[PDB]
């Protein structure tokens, strides 16, 4: 989709 | 003319000026807040989000990440390793231990060395990116969770949540935890108070030199960069103040106490580090300067889940006169990082 996500970086 | 020197300001508002939110964005720019990328507002003395901060303890901590940090010379990659979820009060408990409390110093100019000599050492958690807010439903001013700005159409024409974007977060750090180099998604505007605890210093390039940065940083990175061009957005990259100032990168320090404010803007790199326990709320906001700051910002698509914000709504609505062209992707404009936005034309007459 054109806008979405999370602020959230992937962490490990 | 208006702050030349590119340096970061802080502000004072009355309870008067304090009350509307945007409207004082846009005044503090009109006197160059956001040339430095990075401004300072402590609030009036009368205001306070929260009556007290001793009933969250049992409050949890979904995924605290420990900040494993490999590197050399002033740069750093850090990866940041999820572990098992925990309450405040276990967080504080480690936070203040002797293992990883705040190490004895003078000035700061102390504290900042012992940190960017120990940070790939003793790797300490931050209960970063927490979904919530410590507001208190009836506080109207400077309410992190209904701050009211344009960004607000993307949720309300889309139905779109973006979590940390277009709601709060809540980022609860110990001694050594540090945020890595980045502008805002979307290079957005970011809004951050530090509820209680001990300060959180911040390092910031004038996003009119944004560019020389992200130079510098794929000349040190040409592996992540040829992976993904705008890898900064990974945040996992540290470089330290004596390496900005060898490579002749502009860029200014200022450390937020407890309650107060500190507002980055529109590609403003920033980072920095928390000098002990302690709790910030942040969330991102708009204003019209920002959309052609959106319309252009370099995104990451090396990943999944990255913020994506569809620029199409705000083109529409705040520029009708330029969105045939942009649709056909013509436009052409040329972002000038000195001008105030355009709310504030009210304050320079
Ligand atoms: O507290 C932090 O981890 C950094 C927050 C800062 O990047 C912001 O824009 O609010
Ligand atoms: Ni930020
Ligand atoms: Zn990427």
């Amino acid at each position: 989709p054109a806008t979405g996500g999370v602020k959230k970086p992937h962490r490990y | 003319t208006l702050n030349p020197s590119a340096r970061i300001m802080t502000f004072y508002p009355t309870m008067e000026e304090f009350r509307n939110f945007s409207r004082y964005i846009a005044y503090i720019e009109s006197q160059g807040a956001h040339r430095a990328g990075l401004a300072k507002v402590v609030p009036p003395k009368e205001w306070k989000p929260r009556a007290s901060y001793d009933d969250i303890d049992d409050l949890v901590i979904p995924a605290p990440i420990q900040q494993l940090v490999t590197g050399q010379s002033g740069l750093f990659t850090q990866y940041n390793i999820q572990k098992k979820a925990m309450t405040v009060r276990e967080f504080r408990k480690i936070a203040n231990s002797d293992k990883y409390c705040t190490p004895r110093y003078s000035e700061f100019e102390e504290l900042e060395r012992k940190y960017w000599k120990n940070l790939t050492f003793n790797p300490p958690i931050y209960g970063a990116d927490v979904n919530g807010t410590l507001y208190e439903k009836h506080v109207d001013e400077w309410n992190i969770g209904r701050l009211r700005t344009i960004l607000d159409l993307v949720e309300k024409e889309s139905g779109i949540t973006i979590e940390g974007v277009n709601t709060p977060y809540l980022y609860f750090g110990m001694w050594k935890t540090s945020f890595a180099w980045h502008t805002e998604d979307m290079d957005l505007y970011s809004i951050n108070y530090l509820h209680f605890g001990e300060p959180k210093s911040w390092y910031s390039v004038p996003p009119e030199h944004g560019k020389r940065l992200e130079r510098l940083a794929k000349g040190f990175f040409p592996g992540s960069a040829q992976s993904c061009e705008a890898f900064l957005r990974h945040k996992m990259t540290l470089i330290s103040p004596l390496m900005l100032k060898k490579y002749g990168i502009p860029f200014d320090k200022v450390t937020q106490e407890a309650g107060e404010f500190m507002i980055t803007f529109p590609y403003g790199y920033h980072a920095g580090f928390n000098h002990g326990f302690n709790c910030a709320e942040s969330t991102n906001f708009a204003t019209r300067r920002w959309i052609e700051y959106g319309k252009q910002a370099v995104l990451c698509s090396c990943r999944k889940d990255m913020v994506k914000i569809s620029m199409d709504v705000f083109v529409r609505k705040f520029q009708p006169e330029r969105y045939k062209l942009w649709k056909a992707g013509k436009d052409n404009t040329v972002i000038d990082h000195t001008l105030p936005t355009p709310e504030a034309a009210e304050f320079l007459k």
